[PDB]
């Protein structure tokens, strides 16, 4: 089965949820760890 | 290390013995690939190698290299006061006198 | 200011003995695909020596009179004309000239600059730190120059390593000209204690100084090595002494100077006669760390015990050891590389290492008698 | 005629059967002598091999670098407007003010600072 | 048979249709206590890096 | 490549290794060892027996590595010229990694010894630290290591002339006789009179003398490994990989401790 | 049982390159994060977001230099792009230890677990990059959060020095049929010299650290100067792996640079053999200058002296790279492609950030730039105009290759330009902050320092929005890729020369100097059965 | 000296420690800004001639002459450049007789000054402790994060030796306008000198990360003429 | 004659070097006879007349 | 798992190496115990038979169509690297040819055909 989809981890065409929120969902993920780290900090301390 | 008349001498007998349209273009890609422009007759045996192997477009863009290759525009009529009596026995027309 | 002044002498000795070894992996080869002799490159080897030796008796002179910074600047003028001649130089007696005028150029360097060190450190104690941090370089020169040599006469042609050298000369040149009675030494050369101390150290040396003209062709010969290499080889001795000097230099003080003196002897002689039975460039790290190691052992017991006995049997002077120890390391390197064509011409290289292991071997034993000096 | 007059407007649009069988019909209109070809035969041979499709396409067109000009400004003008409001909510201090960095300037000159080229304070 | 079994298990390794690890029939003994043991002691260290987290002693 | 069947057999002379499960197991149990390392040193867990576990199955991973790399030479029969070249290329590049850490104690130990600060009076090994005498036990040691390096070439030297009792009594004795080593340093920290928090000095030598110890421990297993597997015919006459990296790794030794007994026990 | 065996138990070398690259995404993206957050704080004097915390701005600090100096730049300069490119450059088929690579690949999860574990088990670790001794105790930091960085300082360590073992004992003796080591490609020589470099430097950074915890945890008294020991100490043996770790990260780009430059200018580089030499001599003398970092602790005059020479000898070799990338790109002809563009945007911005560091080699004048945020500009046009660079070139210039599907020009080329004027204008102001005095490691600073640092706050704004529309680009690449090939003549890798005819370039389309763009769309599996031959 | 809004160089010197570091600076930058020119326009030329260019030059690949005159060029400007630093690093430094020794402990989060000299017979030795105004406490003008509650106070035109040790942890003791910029470690001790030529006030910042509240820990130093030190003196 | 030309580039080479090393010095030979001599003069003018007070 | 071979003429696969065994109390040989492709390796040097070529490719001629340069392939393509007819003159072209097409080498020109085998 060599080809242009085949050497990818994750499947992207015929897929029922469509691939555009497995796509978001990782970059989100990303750019939101580092929020809510500096937010249990802060909660831990007395601050907001 | 070379000089202008062993340039002129090694590339007349690559020119003389190319077979193919192939062969043509890549002995004319390499000849406008040094510090030399080609001499007179060189440019005369790129134009019966290209007679022989039956292509016309070559013969155009050979004479459109020469512009791009000299320095400046005297030079280049210069080289087509020359190559006139090949032209008009081959029958290649230059690009400005057909305006593609 | 004293500290620029340390910086000048200290600068000088290392390019002084830099330019002695980057030599080593060149001219052995250079000389040897102009033909297509032992005794000639021998003798290229030990002009330096004997033209050292020679004017050190008269550079002193010459520095009462005019005084020191004008000779040490002749050291300079000396120093980069050799290294220029050296730079363009493939007729045998230009690079016989250039060694010639290298032991006027070092002499002057070092008798002129140890002087000057010592005129503006009057204190008796920063004295002993300022002249041991500046001879430090001294050995540093042969270990930064070696593998520079080969490495640069592989990859770039002969005038690159010797153009290098110049130019830092002539830095320390701009800098010298911005910043501008005890028992003799015959006397001390004649009892016996200081003779048998002197001794350990020229038949100790003798070994790299026949090892340094010789071990190049021998190697191209039977190895086939690379113009690199020859560099590499005499890596691991340079470096062995970096190390023997840091832990045999207090350990002697507890363990025996003398005994120091005596093992050192026994492993530098076992050294030198496991290096012919070497087929490959790494047969040769462990007998050279060892010629290494052994000498730096040597040296740290025995320069010591010098200061002693000379300041016990005699009356001493600041600059007594260091002339002591420049008589021997001129001698041992003049009459090394002179026998060196001599003793290999005849019977083959194998022999010579084997002459001189014995002969170390042989003179371990002497060490006895500074046991408990007079 | 038709067939290869004016084949700059409509070369590309012909499917890969009908495009093989104009170069073989110029490769035997090319085995006469020239001066027997026809101009319109003269300029498609030029075309089809040194001419503006398929391999010797621009990289930019005209209609492209006004697009990554006009994405560069659009993606300026976003930074700019989150820039802004995270700008009128600020934690301003009782020292950001000018009636306070006129007086850090009569200490200043009293104690002369700066000689050179200058001392004040006041950026409002 | 005799202490050369070298080339009657080297005609079994070949020709077997499993993984080389789980392929003789001893590595049920090495395979299951590791396997066992290693999701305990994963899942003790993630019990104590939440309950770490949240300011639990012991 | 004209040979007749040629295709048959594969083309080039490297090791294409099936997929193993091993090296995320390995990461798994690192990963709970540093965790439960870095909670149990501060709280957080209190019961002992779970670093127990995590070094426990981090060994076990190391070791069913090993056996599948060899089934990998005894019985399916995959080293070649090659891969064992490759194999002592790589081994040699992590005895060079594990000397380069004996080098920054060594310059951990210059850096102390020459210039002693001012809190400690200056002098080495100070003032109510009795160091220990270095002709007692720790010649002993020297000795039995010289010994152990001449006993394993005895051994080597007997899978080449074909004598099996004779390369099975050398290892025999160079494993019982490196178990005395230990011993005797394990006899020698507790006839001693400092710790490691007394001093600098009792901080360095029990982190020279101490990774020294884990790395002889490393050579009885290996040694046992190495009897096992040639008391049960799996080495050839020419083709014996694990007593070449065995006999690499005893001499680094050797030539290491020469240099914490005349740096460490003498020199001061 | 399929998918397991591939990617979880796999052995394949281009099947982890891929996880490596997915990693180093996350880790970036963290990391850029971190970096928007210290942006946002130092806008205007006050404490603006972080409320009045100053620890939990040394600890994002912290994070965001380790995240992505180890677990952004290393895995994908030296994962993604060596473990997928060198064994198709030299020919051979996998690595010589394929377990090891998976093993190398599956430290690094869980030592970002422990990193992420060491900023909410308390206060966090607020060190800064470098932990240096008396603050990293347990008078400052008394809980578990130093000690699960260090941890997570020894699983990449081992990952590194593994990965290293494999790429050295791999371009020995796995070459093709006729491949010697003097016609090797160049990124393959790049990724030999960072690997002696990490066997060289990693050691002495794990004695380091280790003995750190030792102190910490076992009361040992290396560091303690109540015991007779030293903090410089601990210096010595960190700065020994500071220096060539920021070698590390630069000379897999240069190789990456070289290919780029030789391509979209046809010609040849100038003088590869002093290319590689070039390479040798900047490895070489990386290990013996490294305490121009610490002038400021005491040292000697006469140490001062040595370590400003040897800082400025690095100069020469760079410049022979760099006047030999002049050269091959002056005879020839050029296409701006985007891998061109990131090519360009490197030859000028590296050199603007490593004339900076001649000026702070001198021991007189680190006297007036140490702890300044004029070391911070310095090392920004390095590492992130430098460095960034050659990832995203070398990303998109390979692509293609590793996918088979292709990318919109007009997307790439804007987020290029929205990079440059961002990075640009968030680094520069930092020279002049540095200058008139600002110190480094300050959430609040004086109310004269205001300026520059809301202009260097805007570019943050405009880097994360191309971040975000690389995020996209990446969509409308493998969403539609395959239709993405006709849109622009930037899918060549060549374009025809002169007198060569479109109709014999569509036959002859491939001519290359590597096994690489020779190559299936998605390289096969396994690629070399029948081994390549070489003249 | 302060810091002033929107600064693009260096501040104003009061030490000719200062004054050589500028006249450094400004030395390298010469050669600096040459060869940035040098590479910006060979990079233009490029772009401007050699742009999707039709004649190829793939045989220019040696060079032997272009390659020895950048190697030896580079070589030549470090020689230049490495003078004038050797001859300050050696040159400029308290020569000849120091004339005042003033001790600063850099403790957690405040500063410790002594005054070595002025000692009575039963230890009376000057000394005192500053701290950071806080922003709530701050009076009308004074500067926020930098001005202190005592300041260090020292004529001009006298050398003062600076003694630099710490309590808790590694500090930096810094006052950018007097070229002054030295460590502080737990367990020895620094030293740093500096002659002052103008009267005025001197503000300067920790550099060293020491914790939470390494943002105050301002440095001020004031130089007072002779007869207002005396009187200064004569109070504490 | 007009149809023998031999070597361009070369010309073209020392033409390019000797313009980028002109700018160059003419770009630095600003920066210390524009931007930092006058800067020296200033300070040292400040100097010998805050002395002149001081004597007065 | 089969009939041993005694020579690279009755090697048909795997199944024909694995060797008769050693006896008790005796160092095995490798002629008594090995298996795979390291048995194909001694029972190749033990004849001359060099089972892993390491010969570089041809370059004594150049190649026209009439007349081409034949590598050897156990598959339909195989890489080619070229670096002119003196050898080392041209610079490295990678090239595939395969059992449809021939390869040119755009500088030198030398061509390239496949012997399958
Ligand atoms: C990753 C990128 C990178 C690279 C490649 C380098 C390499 C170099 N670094 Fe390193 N450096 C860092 C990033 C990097 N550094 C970081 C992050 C730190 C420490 C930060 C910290 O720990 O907090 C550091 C440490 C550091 C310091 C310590 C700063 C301090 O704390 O005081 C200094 C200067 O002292 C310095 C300078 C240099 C120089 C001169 C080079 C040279 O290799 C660069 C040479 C480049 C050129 C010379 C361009 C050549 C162009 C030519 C046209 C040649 C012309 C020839 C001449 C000019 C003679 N670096
Ligand atoms: C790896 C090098 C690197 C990188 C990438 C960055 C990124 C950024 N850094 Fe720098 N920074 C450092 C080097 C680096 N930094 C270091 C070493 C420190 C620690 C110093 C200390 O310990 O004190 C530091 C800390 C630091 C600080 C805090 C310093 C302090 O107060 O002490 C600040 C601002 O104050 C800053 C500026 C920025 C900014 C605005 C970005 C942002 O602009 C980010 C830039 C955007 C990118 C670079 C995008 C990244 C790309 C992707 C994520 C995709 C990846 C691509 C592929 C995988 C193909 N950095
Ligand atoms: Cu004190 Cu920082
Ligand atoms: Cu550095
Ligand atoms: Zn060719």
């Amino acid at each position: 089965d060599v080809g242009p989809y085949s050497n990818l981890p994750f499947k992207v065409k015929n897929r029922r949820v469509p691939y555009a929120v497995p796509h978001f969902l990782f970059f989100a993920i990303g750019m939101g760890i580092p929020f809510f780290a500096c937010y249990v900090q802060l909660k831990r301390s007395g601050s907001i | 290390e070379e000089t202008y008349e062993e340039f002129s001498q090694r590339y007349e007998k690559e020119f003389d013995e190319a077979y193919d349209l192939f062969e043509v273009q890549r002995v004319l890609n390499n000849c406008f690939s040094y510090d030399i422009v080609p001499s007179p007759a060189v440019i005369g045996k790129a134009l019966n190698a290209c007679r022989r192997v039956n292509d016309y477009a070559t013969a155009v863009r050979v004479f459109e290299g020469l512009k791009h290759k000299v320095e400046t525009k005297e030079q280049y009529d210069a080289y087509l006061e020359e190559l006139k009596d090949v032209r008009e026995e081959l029958g290649i027309d230059l690009k400005e006198e057909l305006f593609p | 200011s004293r500290k620029l002044i340390l910086f000048i002498v200290f600068l000088a000795l290392l390019l002084d003995n830099m330019l002695l070894t980057v030599v080593v992996p060149i001219i052995p080869s250079y000389l040897y695909s102009i033909k297509h002799e032992n005794v000639q490159v021998g003798l290229l080897f030990a002009s330096k020596a004997t033209v050292q030796l020679i004017t050190n008796p008269f550079i002193g002179l010459l520095t009462n009179r005019i005084g020191y910074p004008i000779p040490i600047f002749a050291g300079f003028c000396i120093m980069f004309v050799s290294t220029i001649m050296f730079a363009f130089s493939s007729s045998y007696a230009f690079l016989l000239i250039a060694r010639s005028l290298q032991g006027i150029g070092s002499s002057c360097s070092s008798v002129a600059g140890m002087g000057m060190l010592a005129s503006v450190y009057t204190d008796d104690e920063e004295r002993g730190n300022v002249m041991g941090i500046a001879l430090g370089g001294l050995a540093m020169g042969v270990l930064v120059g070696p593998p520079f040599g080969s490495v640069l006469y592989e990859f770039v042609g002969k005038t690159a390593p010797f153009l290098v050298l110049a130019a830092l000369v002539l830095l320390d040149g701009a800098i010298q000209l911005f910043v501008l009675k005890g028992t003799p030494l015959t006397t001390l050369l004649k009892d016996p204690y200081i003779l048998i101390a002197a001794g350990s150290i020229c038949f100790a040396n003798m070994g790299i100084a026949m090892l340094e003209p010789a071990l190049p062709i021998w190697m191209m010969e039977t190895m086939c090595s690379r113009k690199w290499q020859l560099g590499v080889a005499f890596l691991p001795a340079s470096i062995s002494y970096l190390i023997g000097t840091n832990i045999f230099g207090i350990l002697a003080h507890k363990m025996g100077r003398w005994l120091c003196a005596l093992l050192g002897m026994i492993i530098v002689g076992v050294s030198i006669l496991c290096i012919p039975f070497a087929k490959n460039i790494y047969g040769l790290i462990a007998p050279n760390f060892g010629v290494g190691f052994a000498i730096g052992m040597v040296d740290s017991s025995m320069m010591p015990i010098m200061g002693y006995l000379v300041d016990l049997r005699h009356v001493s002077v600041y600059g007594s050891v260091y002339a002591i120890a420049d008589v021997a390391f001129c001698m041992g390197y003049a009459i090394g590389p002179s026998a060196g064509g001599a003793i290999a011409k005849a019977i083959g290289f194998p022999w010579l290492m084997t002459i001189i292991g014995i002969i170390d071997i042989l003179f371990a034993p002497l060490c006895f008698f500074l046991r408990s000096p007079p | 005629n038709a067939t290869v007059t004016n084949l700059e407007k409509r070369w590309e649009d012909l499917p890969e059967t009908d495009q093989k069988d104009i170069i073989s019909q110029l490769s035997e209109r090319q085995k006469l002598p020239w001066k027997d070809l026809t101009l319109s035969e003269k300029k498609a041979a030029w075309y089809i091999s040194f001419g503006e499709w398929g391999p010797r396409r621009p990289v930019h067109t005209k209609e492209d670098k006004l697009y990554i000009f006009w994405g560069t400004v659009i993606g300026i003008v976003i930074s700019a407007t989150i820039f802004g409001a995270f700008r009128y909510n600020r934690n301003v201090p009782k020292t950001m003010n000018r009636e306070w960095q006129a007086a850090s300037d009569e200490y200043l000159k009293s104690k002369n600072a700066e000689p050179f080229t200058g001392y004040s304070q006041i950026q409002s | 048979t005799a202490t050369e079994k070298i080339i009657e298990l080297q005609k079994f390794y070949q020709s077997t249709n499993k993984p080389i690890y789980a392929a003789h029939p001893r590595s049920k003994y090495y395979l299951i206590p590791y396997f066992g043991l290693l999701g305990v002691s994963v899942a003790a260290t993630l019990f104590y890096t939440g309950r770490a987290c949240f300011g639990i002693k012991d | 490549m004209r040979i007749q069947n040629r295709e048959n057999l594969q083309l080039f002379p490297f090791h294409l290794v099936t997929n193993s499960p091993w090296p995320l197991t390995t990461s798994l149990a690192l990963m709970s060892l540093a965790l439960t390392l870095g909670l149990t040193m501060h709280g957080y867990i209190g019961n002992h027996l779970w670093l127990f576990l995590a070094i426990s199955l981090v060994l076990s991973s190391i070791f069913l590595w090993v056996r599948d790399v060899v089934i990998e030479g005894t019985y399916l029969g995959d080293h070649t010229i090659a891969v064992r070249k490759g194999l002592n290329i790589g081994f040699m590049l992590f005895v060079l990694s594990e000397i380069l850490i004996f080098a920054a104690l060594f310059w951990s130990y210059f850096h102390s010894a020459m210039g002693p600060t001012i809190e400690i009076g200056c002098q080495w090994p100070p003032v109510g630290i009795t160091s220990i005498k270095p002709t007692e036990l720790p010649l002993l040691n020297t000795i039995i290591l010289l010994a152990s390096g001449a006993t394993v070439t005895w051994a080597h030297h007997s899978i080449l002339y074909k004598d099996r009792q004779g390369t099975l009594v050398g290892l025999f004795i160079t494993t019982l006789l490196i178990i005395l080593f230990v011993g005797c340093q394990v006899l020698e920290y507790t006839w001693a009179t400092f710790t490691i928090a007394d001093s600098v000095f009792g901080s360095i030598f029990y982190a020279g003398t101490g990774l020294h110890f884990i790395h002889m421990v490393m050579l009885i297993v290996m040694l046992a490994i190495c009897y096992a597997r040639m008391y049960f015919y799996h080495f050839t006459s020419n083709h014996h990989l694990g007593l070449e990296t065995t006999i690499l790794y005893l001499h680094v030794l050797d030539i290491i401790w020469l240099f914490l007994y005349i740096v460490f026990y003498w020199w001061g | 049982m399929n998918y397991i065996n591939r990617w979880l138990f796999s052995t394949n070398a281009k099947d982890i390159a891929v996880l490596y690259f997915i990693f180093a995404l996350f880790c970036g993206l963290l990391g850029s994060i971190m970096s928007l957050i210290l942006r946002l704080e130092l806008s205007a004097p006050g404490n603006q977001i972080l409320m009045g915390n100053h620890q939990l701005f040394n600890v994002v600090a912290t994070a965001h230099a380790v995240l992505m100096v180890f677990f952004l730049v290393m895995p994908a300069a030296i994962g993604f792009f060596g473990n997928y490119l060198l064994p198709l450059m030299i020919g051979a088929s996998d690595m010589s230890f394929a377990r090891l690579n998976n093993i190398s690949f599956w430290l690094l999860p869980p030592a970002l677990v422990s990193l992420l574990a060491s900023a909410l088990i308390e206060n966090g670790a607020g060190t800064g990059w470098t932990v240096y001794p008396p603050l990293a105790g347990v008078q400052s930091h008394s809980g578990p959060s130093v000690d699960l960085a260090i941890f997570a300082l020894h699983l990449t360590s081992i990952s590194s020095l593994l990965g290293a073992i494999n790429f050295i004992t791999t371009t020995l003796n796995m070459r093709t049929i006729g491949m010697t080591m003097s016609k090797l490609p160049l990124f393959v020589w790049a990724v030999v010299f960072t690997s002696i470099l990490l066997l060289l430097s990693l050691p002495v950074l794990s004695a380091g650290v280790t003995l750190l915890l030792l102190d910490r945890n076992f009361n040992t008294s290396f560091f303690e100067p109540a015991g007779g020991g030293d903090p410089i100490l601990y210096q010595h043996l960190f700065w020994f792996f500071g220096h060539p770790e920021v070698y590390i990260l630069i000379i897999p780009g240069f190789g990456i640079i070289s290919h780029i430059v030789s391509t979209y200018s046809k010609k040849p580089v100038f003088g590869a053999i002093g290319m590689v030499y070039a390479m040798g001599s900047i490895g070489f003398l990386g290990l013996l200058v490294w305490s121009h970092h610490m002038y400021t602790v005491g040292l000697d005059v006469d140490s001062r002296a040595y370590f400003t020479s040897a800082t400025m000898v690095i100069a020469v070799p760079t410049g022979i790279k760099i006047f030999s990338w002049l050269a091959t790109l002056y005879g020839g002809s050029i296409r701006y492609t985007t891998p061109m563009l990131y090519a360009f945007a490197f030859l000028f911005l590296f050199t603007v950030g490593g004339l900076s560091g001649v000026v702070l080699s001198n021991a007189s004048l680190d006297i007036a730039f140490h702890d300044t945020y004029y070391v911070i500009g310095h090392f920004h046009y390095v590492l992130s105009l430098g460095a960034v660079f050659s990832l995203f070139a070398g990303y998109y210039y390979w692509s293609p290759l590793i996918t088979g599907l292709y990318y919109n020009n007009n997307l790439a080329n804007i987020q290029f330009w929205l990079l440059f004027i961002g990075t640009n204008v968030t680094f520069f102001p930092m020279h002049f902050l540095g200058l008139n005095g600002m110190p480094r490691r300050i959430p609040d600073y004086p109310d004269a320092f205001a300026g520059w640092n809301a202009i260097s706050s805007f570019g943050s704004l405009i880097s994360i929005i191309s971040v975000i529309l690389f995020a996209y680009v990446i969509y409308d690449q493998l969403v539609n890729g395959l239709t993405n090939k006709q849109l622009s003549t930037n899918s060549l890798f060549k374009n025809p020369d002169f007198i060569e005819s479109n109709i014999i370039f569509n036959d002859n389309s491939i001519k290359s100097s590597s096994i690489d763009f020779l190559l299936t769309s998605p390289p096969l599996p396994h690629t070399f059965n029948t081994p390549a031959i070489q003249s | 000296d302060v810091p002033t809004p929107w600064g693009i160089f260096f501040q104003d010197s009061a030490t000719p420690n200062m004054e050589g570091i500028i006249e450094l600076h400004n030395n390298i930058m010469f050669y600096l800004v040459l060869i940035l020119t040098f590479v910006s326009y060979i990079l233009y030329t490029i772009i401007y001639n050699y742009s999707n260019a039709t004649i190829v030059h793939k045989y220019m690949n040696h060079g032997q002459l272009i390659e020895i005159v950048w190697t030896t060029l580079p070589a030549v400007i470090l020689l230049i450049i490495a003078f004038p630093s050797f001859i300050l690093l050696y040159l400029c430094d308290e020569v000849i007789s120091p004339a005042m020794t003033i001790k600063a402990i850099g403790l957690q989060w405040y500063w410790k000054y002594e005054y070595s000299d002025f000692i009575n017979d039963d230890g009376e030795i000057v000394e005192f402790e500053s701290y950071v105004i806080p922003e709530e406490l701050l009076e009308d003008g004074q500067l926020r994060l930098l001005d202190v509650d005592a300041s260090v106070v020292v004529p001009v035109d006298t050398h003062i030796r600076f003694i630099v040790s710490s309590a808790d942890v590694i500090h930096d003791f810094c006052v950018p306008a007097l070229g002054v910029k030295v460590d502080a470690s737990p367990g020895r001790l620094n030293q740093t000198s500096a002659l002052i030529q103008r009267e005025g006030v001197y503000y300067g910042q920790c550099s060293e990360l020491c914790g939470v509240m390494h943002s105050a820990m301002p440095i001020k130093i004031e130089a007072v003429s002779l007869y207002e030190f005396i009187n200064w003196l004569d109070e504490q | 004659s007009l149809t023998r030309i031999q070597g361009s580039v070369k010309r073209r080479i020392l033409t390019d070097i000797s313009v980028g090393l002109t700018l160059g010095f003419g770009f630095a030979s600003y920066w210390w006879w524009g931007v930092h001599k006058p800067t020296v003069a200033h300070r040292e003018n400040y100097y010998i007349e805050l002395a002149k007070k001081k004597k007065a | 798992q089969f009939k041993t071979a005694t020579s690279i003429a009755e090697v048909e696969g795997l199944e024909n190496l694995v060797g008769p065994g050693a006896k008790t109390g005796t160092v095995p040989t490798d002629l008594e115990q090995a298996t795979g492709l390291e048995r194909y390796e001694l029972l190749g040097k033990l004849e001359g038979i060099e089972v892993f070529d390491e010969t570089p490719l041809e370059a004594v001629r150049k190649g026209t169509m009439k007349d081409p340069i034949l590598i050897d392939s156990y598959d339909d393509y195989r890489y080619v690297g070229c670096t002119g007819v003196p050898a080392d003159s041209h610079n490295i072209e990678w090239l595939k040819p395969t059992t449809e097409k021939n390869a040119r080498c755009w500088e030198c020109g030398s061509v390239y055909k496949l012997n399958f085998l």
